[PDB]
């Protein structure tokens, strides 16, 4: 969404040098970026980042949607920067505790995924296929019929 | 742990350790000043005990969460 | 609101709301401070584990019961036990619930007065009432007469009751109980090589006693049989392996009840103090007491005691009277079931010691009309 | 699954969180002022004689003692249940975080970048 | 600021800043003065090469370890080693960093007091703390119970811990370790013709031991097999050629751990001192210690030791208990990883021995509450 566009706008130069080193290493002369996912993963490892082998597989399986290997550096670098963590721990657990204190309108020691739906609807936000279903599925991820405090934590932990 | 000590502590804070003082034995302006001062101090104490009740509510909610986590954890 | 039927006991604290069938939370009454040094930092080590938590960390604790023989010897620990019982095992604040404690007969006054003072000052209950542990066990049987032998873990007492009129001059309280049987078993196990010394290993010996020991119908014949055959030797696996084999220690441990000379006590067994308690009663209610002998308490759960006791009393009693021993399967919680029934009665609802009454007469109110 | 979904969800969640934060803060301020007003009854600058001054002064001294004892008592209750809450926090951490304690590390950071030392 | 987690050890000094995964600089702890005369002028020849520099010029030096068995026997050399560690391998002045040394259990007091006095007077650190080398190795495993066998290069010690409460009466410290195995290997190599005598060639024998030796699962069968076939003879190239072939010396060198009678020591092997250390513990925590036996230290890196030790303990222990031996792949640096974790804790941040405290009570502060 707009987050990746903004991140593109606010390109950090310290990471920009690493990405251009990747450009130098992978590109072999007017190279249109065939997306060597092995090369991309080794580049991520070399540049100090610690991508998971699962992240490596995700990058393997989420590339070359054009089918021609050669990929615009725009979306490639969007994937590269977002795969790299750029955030601070996603708020504080005490902050989350106080927020849940606000959000326990049911006052039953927890909140509800249905309560989450009602509050988000009260926020007047778009609900779609990307919304609605998996939002409540992962809010009450353990599927207790309601979102416990730890469930609310694990729904959106480490996210800005 | 010698609940006699706890009882005597409570009673001292009730009567001795609390700022208890006979003061309505003074001249006019001074008496008004002292009355205003004590009333304002007790008003601040009203604010303090209102927050005491508020945070006690919060602790009750926290123990509700605590029991919830306990039950979900076993 | 509902009443809290607590039952301090000595060895197992049994509690629960009035009007149910079984206590909600049953857990040993032990408070054990750690005894070693402790090197891990931030492990969250507390200073005293009470209740059932200290039966799992007992390897590094020094468990000590706060109730010796009915009486309470360590008031701080007992207060800690009560606080745990109210807040963590039932999770009901005591400010909104009447309480019904239980107390053995013939106990020191100061114990009862301190109990009521604690309940009214520290926990600040609305109203509490103290009842004798045998009348409740008679409630639970659904009788109204009968002589009840409530052999707990601290003290064994034998209260005869007729038509609802208790006979205060015929109560025979004897201080042999389950704890002395545990100590005697731990002392006779040393005759095979197994030495249990630590206060934590007393729990292991208690488990051995519960699971293996039984009361012999005839003592001499069993002693002769166990000394010739080997059909009695039952084995048991310690908490670490190294199984042990108990021979004629099986029926010698609970035999102490009928021959208190084994542990050096002078008095007569539980088979003869019941007959003496009956004979102190009037001559016209002895038949009913003979026919309605009630057993209660934990220690009367030994397999085969309801027959040995009947045989002994039939030997002592006149040949014409019929001797019947009531041994309900819910023996252990009989006192608490009776307590629940008593607290659920409408006629009893005005016998509680209301707090304003305590404020006017002090803790000595318990000995007064509100008994 | 698109992470833009999570980004949008967190935007809405942050909006809800801030709204409820300001809402509860404002509620607390208003209710606090209301309670103090209805309880801290004003003291007046005129209308009482010296004898009336003394009378109302000692009456409010008694009222001050009443509310001071009440608030100290409830403060003691707050402290004791707060100790209890702390104990329960320790216990629940022992329930959950006992094995998570060693998990905290910041490792394999620099030595991986030290191949030119030799 | 960040803390310096130094770990003196005996054989390899491991150091690094708190909060990482691996020590920053690991180098042998040897200080070797030159022994020949020296004829080139202006070559810039120093008077003592310490650390990893003296493992490259060892041909003309006389290396001598400053730590014999845990204890420190030559304080000037140890001070030199510490100075090198701080200034050249980490390049951080000690005036701005807390330090966390490590010490074996049951060591002389004077050693620890002199260590703290040096750290506070010569290097002038802000605050230092001394920790037992086994508790850290238990930290690194992420456990909170378990009995850890930390077979270093100087001394092998076996500290049992339960629920964070260390058991001081069950620590079994044995002075057989990697150095004695090196000497015994150097002594049995002479049975084929290879003679290593110089203190420099002890390093070559150590390399042979590290690269070739392994612990046999069953000793007699291996002795019989190596005496008939020749499938075990592995060759190794000395620092100058002349390859050597090690026969049944391969599994006879590390077998000394389980039979200390080989080097004339009386005591029982590391397979039986662990069982003895367990049996001294209370009867209720033996199952947990059986299930969480932890290995650490360098010398426990022999290929095939985690199976031999488990077989031996299973032979000794009761048949019902489950015996499990935790052998993490990062065994060598386990103590230092645990030290980093401990220094990174917030709860531990107030246990350091602050300098003003030392100024008020002298070096004997270490035995006091700040342990
Ligand atoms: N199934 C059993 N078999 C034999 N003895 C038992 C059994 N259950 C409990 N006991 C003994 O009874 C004691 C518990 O008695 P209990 O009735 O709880 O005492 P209290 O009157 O204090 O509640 C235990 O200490 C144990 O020694
Ligand atoms: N891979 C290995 N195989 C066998 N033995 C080893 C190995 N690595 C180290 N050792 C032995 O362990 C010793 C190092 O032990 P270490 O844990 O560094 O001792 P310390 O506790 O003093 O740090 C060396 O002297 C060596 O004999
Ligand atoms: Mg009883
Ligand atoms: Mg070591």
């Amino acid at each position: 969404d707009d987050i990746y566009k903004a991140a593109v706008e606010q390109l950090t130069e310290e990471q920009k040098n690493e990405f251009k080193a990747a450009f130098d290493i992978f590109v072999l002369g007017a190279e249109d970026g065939c997306i060597s996912t092995k090369e991309l993963g080794k580049v991520m490892r070399m540049l100090g980042q610690n991508p998971t082998p699962e992240e490596l597989q995700e990058m393997i399986d989420e590339v070359d949607e054009d089918g021609s290997g050669t990929v615009d550096f725009d979306e490639f670098l969007v994937m590269m920067v977002r795969c790299m963590k750029d955030d601070s721990k996603g708020k504080s657990e005490e902050e989350l505790s106080d927020l849940f204190r606000m959000f326990d309108k049911n006052a039953d020691g927890y909140i509800d995924l249905d309560e989450l739906k009602m509050m988000l609807q009260a926020t007047g936000e778009t609900i779609t296929e990307d919304d609605i279903e998996e939002l409540m599925k992962d809010g009450d991820k353990n599927n207790d019929g309601r979102i416990d405090y730890d469930e609310f934590l694990e729904f959106m932990k480490g996210v800005e | 742990g010698k609940r006699q000590t706890e009882r005597e502590k409570k009673k001292k804070i009730l009567a001795e350790r609390r700022k208890a003082l006979a003061i309505d034995h003074l001249n006019e302006d001074q008496l008004r000043e002292k009355a205003k001062e004590l009333w304002q101090s007790i008003h601040n104490l009203e604010a303090e005990k209102f927050d005491l009740q508020e945070k006690f509510k919060q602790q009750k909610y926290e123990i509700n969460v605590l029991r919830n986590r306990i039950n979900d954890n076993q | 609101t509902t009443a809290l039927v607590c039952d301090n006991g000595s060895g197992l604290v049994k509690a629960g709301f009035a009007g149910d069938d079984a206590p909600r939370a049953v857990f040993p009454s032990i408070v054990g401070r750690p005894r070693h040094q402790g090197v891990m930092v931030g492990m969250g080590q507390k200073d005293s584990y009470v209740g059932d938590e200290a039966q799992s960390k007992r390897g590094i604790l020094t468990l000590k019961y706060p109730i010796e023989h009915g009486i309470i010897t360590n008031w701080d620990d007992m207060e800690k036990i009560w606080h745990h019982t109210f807040y963590n095992e039932l999770r009901v604040a005591p400010e909104e619930h009447p309480t019904l404690l239980t107390e053995a007969p013939l106990n020191p006054k100061a114990n009862r007065e301190k109990m009521t003072q604690i309940m009214f000052e520290t926990f600040n209950v609305p109203a509490m009432y103290v009842a004798i542990q045998a009348v409740l066990s008679l409630y639970a049987s659904g009788r109204t007469t009968g002589i009840v032998l409530d052999s707990g873990d601290g003290v064994t007492h034998n209260v005869p009751i007729y038509e609802g009129y208790a006979l205060p001059h015929a109560i025979m309280r004897l201080d042999l109980a389950g704890r002395d049987l545990t100590d005697y078993l731990m002392k006779i196990l040393t005759e095979r090589g197994y030495s249990f010394v630590t206060t934590a290993e007393r729990e292991i010996v208690r488990d051995i006693k519960e699971k293996l020991c039984y009361v012999a119908l005839d003592f001499e014949n069993e002693m002769a049989t166990a000394a010739s055959s080997s059909s009695l030797e039952k084995s048991y696996e310690l908490p670490d392996g190294q199984v042990i084999t108990i021979g004629n220690e099986r029926f010698r441990c609970p035999e102490t009840l009928f021959q208190p000379s084994f542990i050096g006590m002078e008095s007569a067994g539980i088979h003869e103090t019941t007959y003496n308690s009956i004979m102190k009663c009037d001559i016209d209610i002895r038949k009913d007491l003979y026919a309605n002998n009630v057993l209660s308490g934990g220690t009367t759960m030994y397999p085969g005691i309801a027959d040995r006791m009947q045989k002994e009393i039939t030997a002592l009693a006149p040949s014409t009277m019929k001797i019947k021993i009531i041994a309900p399967p819910e023996r252990k919680y009989s006192v608490w079931i009776g307590g629940s029934i008593l607290a659920s009665l409408s006629t009893f609802q005005q016998m509680w010691i209301s707090k304003q009454e305590y404020d006017e007469a002090g803790p000595s109110i318990v000995h007064r009309k509100c008994f | 699954i698109s992470a833009s979904r999570k980004l949008q969800l967190k935007t809405l969640m942050l909006q809800i969180a801030k709204q409820e934060m300001e809402r509860e803060a404002e509620e607390r301020r208003g209710e606090k002022g209301r309670v103090l007003r209805t309880r801290c009854q004003p003291l007046e600058l005129d209308g009482l004689g010296f004898e009336e001054l003394q009378d109302l002064c000692r009456q409010l001294h008694a009222r001050v003692d009443k509310v001071d004892e009440e608030r100290y008592d409830v403060e003691a209750k707050v402290t004791k249940n707060i100790t209890e809450i702390a104990d329960l926090t320790q216990k629940i951490y022992d329930l959950r975080g006992k094995f998570k304690r060693p998990t905290l590390r910041r490792v394999r950071i620099s030595a991986d970048a030290m191949m030119q030392a030799l």
